[PDB]
């Protein structure tokens, strides 16, 4: 009777969603951007732009 | 129609009564309580004869 | 949502229940027909789509 | 699933279906007598990826409403309670043989 | 909810092994290797519609005593104190895979190795095994049929069966659910159930463990003869239209006539059969089957120690100082008493009830005959072959043959509603 | 009034983390239970609390935080693998028949731990997740080790330092593990730390001292100690049914307590 | 029975209705029988038509 | 209308339109608040929340708290009333007096 | 007519051809196979409002 998910499961509590940034995927997402941020930010790669 | 329903499956009977049920369990019975046929008596009469 | 009568019946005879042993048995023929091969087992990744 | 545990990670799926010289029974037989499975199938970065960068619902959705209607036509079919009579009758078949 | 696991393996009658032999150990595994043979049971008996019979297993009855010593002989190897599954033989038979799963003949090497010498009348708990205590699925599916077995080699009697009457058991869903077995038979509603509770282990005070509480009641009551159809629990009752006969059809049925007066509260007791012809009456091992998958995850109160011998005694499950008594009764009485108490009722001729007592009489003659000439047969089996001994039936005495209890005990269930 | 220990945490969680908490302030005080109250809401946060029928579902929080300056040093405390987002996930209950039959129809892979004393808010078990421990080096520890690990020393310490007339929050201190022997070796660390916590329980000492303040290099030090070769030379071996006790311990929990703790008479 | 032609099934299916008028083996078979075991002799009639 | 299910359908019709805003308790696992109001046809599906007003929280579902209470109190009650001539023309009622 | 007392609700109703002094087979009356006490019949829920 039991399936597994590779990611979380949280069961919503509502039946009119709206915009919500409170998911490990978008965790996710902000830090690869903010990654790439440091990155172009570190000083020995700036200077060359 | 006159005993026609009466005809529909096993004629062989010997009085007729109504029931209805509760939901407890509870069952209600009314057996009315044939007065008389003056034909049956007349019928039964000439069998003596 | 679905529903069932509720009342005296017919005697009905609908067979479908077996067991779980049956269940696995059946699982692993499969299992072992669909084996290394992409092919075979793709449309019903589409289907699930 | 295992996330980063490397010691728990699966490498082998085998089924059996026959028997060694004079071993008769499977426990002592499966680990040497069994053939592995499993196939892997590629799919495109690029499309995973905008699929998960634009994504909207419907103006005003009501989800029990929405599904209530989505589900309904699904759920009259009996394919399932053809499939378990057709597994009945391959066990049989099988005890049968043998 | 029961908390304790333990079970009782059958005892020697008057031989020095368990009774059974390689031919009917191969008879009984002919179509499946699964020890666990409730199903094969099932399917042998042929929902009881007749009389079924063969060369190794006379009746119904046979096949459940050799089930039992079976299980009985085969089960005392992993449950050694070393715990090995696979190292011993018994029977030319050994385990496959440590999770009890099917017998097969054993290797050549185990086959010259000598055997296992199994004992008489063991006891043993579940959770000793290390798998069983491991998995509590597996042991929950397993201990169904060893609680069967286990009231069936409580005493030397025939099997044990559980009647309970209490109102409160009846809600919404026992209702929807009982109403759509109007026109079934108890055997029909038998093979349903179990095997339902196959395939789920029931908890503690579920559907169909309510459900199968009141169809028993239901049951032993109509059997009885305390209710009928004109009087009825909640316009519920079995109907049986050739009373006596050798093969019986309980059918369940509704009326409206009237509805019989329960007082409140919650009682029960312990029936069994004593006189032999049990081995040939489907639905007293039903019922008996039915108790025991009861009695999975449901804790049935304890049996007294004074109506049991010496060897059953203070099992930490099932008997105990002060517990239910035990009513045993006789067919042949209990169809009398069956009689008379619908004649008193007043639903019921002499004429018809003379009719019944001749069928019962002679229903009565042929069974005790076939019974004696079988029991006569393996006799002399026995006498014949000193190193392959074995029982086709569980063994009875002559005492057994006359009435015991069975006023009382009709009494006693007379009493319950 | 009596406040709810579970409406009172997530309610400060919920705070601090700025989210929707203006709903959770009417379930403050304590109606008639705890577990009740929180089962018949139905509808909640669901990051805190999901009702699967009868049991309730917990997420469990962080017991240490991290500083700028931690920089897993040999002279670092050791934190167990507890300061990261979800180690572990508790299930309360009222009886552990129920919880057991849930865990029937649920993964159990990971290890089921369980406190059979005084338990912190009533019967629960403990489900560990996939995290690691990283900061005892050359070991890479799961949580259900760290765990065990860390109340197997609170319970030794607790017993180098009892004394006859001082009491104690609870007699037996160390986690018992209940499902999930099949993913278990039998050379393997939860297996031995399992042994050690029977140990503890009965009241065995380590010969070694206990530093007061525990540091990454002793705790290294005594995982390889745990790992070194040799046997066990003492009666005792785990079992999932019960904790046992042997006959002539100074434990005393079997009377205290109603359920997990059977003493053997055997056992000398 | 339902088909074609039953004048032969009637006669297969119940030995025992036959009339014994002589002294031939079939005969005398026929009159060492029972009388009253025949057709139907038991119905489970659950509902009226 | 002659139904004796219909004060069981004015409540659960408006306990279907409340998923996601209100909650109730229920009975089984099976039956949920999203069963439809139309298949509450017999006794034996009256649900206990209706039945015993208690278990209805008046902080999770205030308003369906209300309507209980409307139906249980402000529900028309039956009478009754005479008719014919009994002496002369006799009658043919069966489950009431004549 | 019963205003809320669900254990005193009718659920079936039925006729019986025999006396109350025999036991016969339970050949029930065909008004006893509906799922409510009566025949059911619709009605527009716009109309009468």
């Amino acid at each position: 009777e039991v399936l597994l998910l590779p990611i979380d499961h949280q069961p919503a509590n509502v039946t009119t969603p709206t915009l919500d940034f409170t998911n490990e995927l978008t965790n996710w997402r902000a830090r690869v951007c903010e990654l790439m941020k440091n990155l172009v930010d570190n000083q020995r790669y700036q200077p060359g732009w | 129609m006159l005993l026609e329903p009466l005809l529909s499956g096993d004629p062989r009977m010997t009085q007729l009564a109504i029931q209805y049920q509760q939901y407890n369990g509870r069952t209600f019975n009314i057996i009315p309580e044939m007065p008389g046929s003056v034909i049956a008596d007349c019928v039964q009469l000439t069998a003596e004869v | 949502t679905v529903t069932s009568p509720y009342a005296p019946s017919v005697n009905r005879l609908m067979p479908y229940r077996i067991s779980n042993a049956e269940r696995q048995i059946s699982q692993i023929i499969r299992i072992m027909n669909i084996g290394n091969n992409a092919t075979v087992i793709q449309p019903v990744l589409q289907d699930i789509s | 699933y295992v996330r980063l545990d490397r010691d728990r990670v699966p490498t082998m799926v085998g089924v059996t279906r026959q028997s060694r010289d004079t071993i008769t029974q499977p426990a002592l037989s499966l680990s040497t007598t069994n053939t592995t499975v499993g196939v892997p199938l590629a799919l495109d970065a690029r499309a995973i990826t905008v699929a998960l960068l634009s994504g909207k619902y419907p103006p005003d959705l009501v989800t029990n409403v929405w599904y209530a209607d989505a589900i309904y036509p699904m759920y009259a079919d009996t394919e399932v309670f053809s499939n378990l009579q057709r597994d009945m009758i391959t066990c049989e078949a099988v005890q049968t043989l043998v | 909810a029961r908390a304790a696991f333990l079970f009782k393996t059958v005892g020697f009658g008057g031989l020095q092994n368990v009774p059974i032999n390689d031919e009917l150990s191969s008879h009984l595994l002919r179509a499946g290797n699964s020890p666990w043979q409730l199903t094969q049971f099932l399917d042998w008996i042929s929902l009881g519609r007749g009389l079924a019979t063969s060369a190794l297993v006379p009746t119904a009855g046979s096949r459940y005593y050799q089930m039992s010593c079976l299980l009985s002989g085969t089960l005392q190897i992993p449950f050694r104190p070393n715990h090995r599954w696979g190292d011993i033989r018994f029977l030319r038979l050994v385990w496959s895979a440590p999770t009890l799963d099917g017998l097969v003949v054993a290797p050549p090497q185990v086959l010259a190795q000598p055997a296992l010498q199994a004992q008489a009348d063991r006891v043993y708990d579940c959770d000793d095994y290390p798998f069983l205590a491991r998995d509590p699925r597996f042991k929950h599916r397993v201990y169904q049929q060893l609680s069967a077995v286990t009231l069936l080699n409580l005493t030397g009697f025939g099997p044990i069966s559980y009647v309970r009457v209490d109102e409160d058991m009846w809600s919404g869903d026992v209702n929807q659910l009982l109403m759509n077995y109007f026109g079934h038979t108890f055997a029909e509603i038998a093979y349903t159930l179990c095997q339902a509770s196959a395939n789920r282990p029931w908890e503690y005070d579920g559907t169909y463990a309510r459900m199968t509480q009141i169809v028993l009641s239901l049951f032993w009551l109509s059997y009885v003869g305390v209710i009928h159809q004109q009087n009825t629990y909640r316009t519920f009752y079995f109907q049986c239209n050739r009373r006596g006969d050798a093969a019986e059809v309980w059918i369940l049925s509704c009326s409206l006539n009237h509805s019989a007066q329960i007082r409140p509260g919650n009682r029960s007791l312990f029936v069994m059969p004593t006189s032999p012809d049990w081995n040939m009456d489907v639905n007293l091992i039903l019922s008996s089957t039915l108790t025991g998958c009861l009695c999975s995850g449901s804790q049935l109160p304890l049996i007294d120690n004074n109506s049991v011998p010496a060897v059953s005694r203070n099992i930490h499950g099932w008997t105990g100082r002060a517990g239910n008594q035990l009513h045993g009764f006789q067919v042949r009485r209990m169809v009398t008493e069956f009689c008379d108490r619908l004649r008193r009722d007043g639903v019921m001729t002499q004429a018809q009830q003379n009719q019944v007592e001749a069928l019962a009489d002679q229903t009565q003659q042929f069974k005790r005959d076939k019974l004696e000439t079988w029991a006569r047969e393996d006799d002399q089996y026995n006498q014949a072959h000193p190193n392959s001994t074995m029982f086709r039936t569980k063994p009875f005495t002559n005492a057994q043959w006359g009435r015991g209890n069975t006023g009382a005990t009709s009494a006693a269930i007379a009493a319950l509603i | 009034e009596h406040v709810n220990v579970f409406v009172a945490n997530a309610l400060v969680g919920a705070f601090l983390s700025n989210q929707a908490f203006y709903d959770l302030l009417p379930l403050l005080i304590i109606n008639d239970t705890m577990i009740g109250d929180l089962l018949g809401t139905g509808a909640s946060l669901s990051q805190f609390f999901q009702s699967h029928g009868d049991v309730l579902e917990v997420a469990a929080g962080r017991k240490y935080l991290q500083m700028e300056n931690y920089s897993n040093d040999d002279d670092d405390p050791p934190l167990f693998a507890k300061d990261l987002s979800d180690y572990a996930k508790a299930f309360y209950s009222d009886t552990y028949e129920v919880l057991d039959r849930f865990f029937w129809t649920h993964d159990s892979s990971a290890g089921v731990l369980v406190h059979y004393d005084k338990p912190t808010n009533g019967h629960h078990y403990l489900l560990g997740t996939l995290t690691q421990m990283v900061s005892a080096p050359p070991y890479i520890i799961n949580a259900t080790d760290a765990m065990l690990l860390e109340s197997c020393l609170e319970q030794f310490s607790a017993n180098v330092r009892a004394r006859p007339a001082q009491p104690v929050t609870r007699l037996d201190q160390c986690y018992h593990l209940r499902w999930g022997a099949q993913y278990v070796g039998e050379d393997s660390l939860t297996y031995r730390l399992g042994v050690l916590s029977l140990l503890a329980t009965n009241g065995y000492q380590l010969a070694r001292p206990i530093p007061r303040q525990l540091t990454n290099r002793w705790l290294s030090s005594f995982v390889s100690q745990i790992m070194s070769d040799g046997v066990n030379e003492t009666p005792l071996w785990p079992q999932e049914r019960y904790v046992q006790i042997a006959y002539d311990s100074p434990s005393v929990v079997d009377g205290a307590t109603q359920y997990g703790y059977v003493r053997k008479n055997q056992l000398r | 029975l339902p088909g074609p032609d039953a004048e032969k099934w009637y006669s297969i299916m119940y030995p025992t209705r036959m009339g014994t008028p002589n002294v031939s083996k079939i005969c005398n078979f026929v009159a060492s029988c029972v009388r009253n075991r025949v057709g139907r002799f038991d119905r489970a009639q659950m509902m009226n038509g | 209308t002659t139904d004796p299910c219909a004060p069981v359908k004015a409540f659960m019709t408006l306990a279907n339109m409340m998923v996601g805003f209100e909650t109730i308790p229920m009975d089984n696992q099976i039956y949920t608040q999203s069963r439809r109001a139309s298949a509450f046809s017999t006794p034996h599906t009256w649900p206990r929340c209706f039945m015993n007003i208690q278990l209805i929280s008046p902080i999770d579902a205030p308003i369906l708290r209300q309507w209980a209470e409307i139906i249980h109190r402000y529900w028309p009650n039956p009478s009754q009333i005479r008719y014919g001539a009994p002496n002369v023309f006799g009658s043919a009622n069966l489950f009431t007096p004549p």
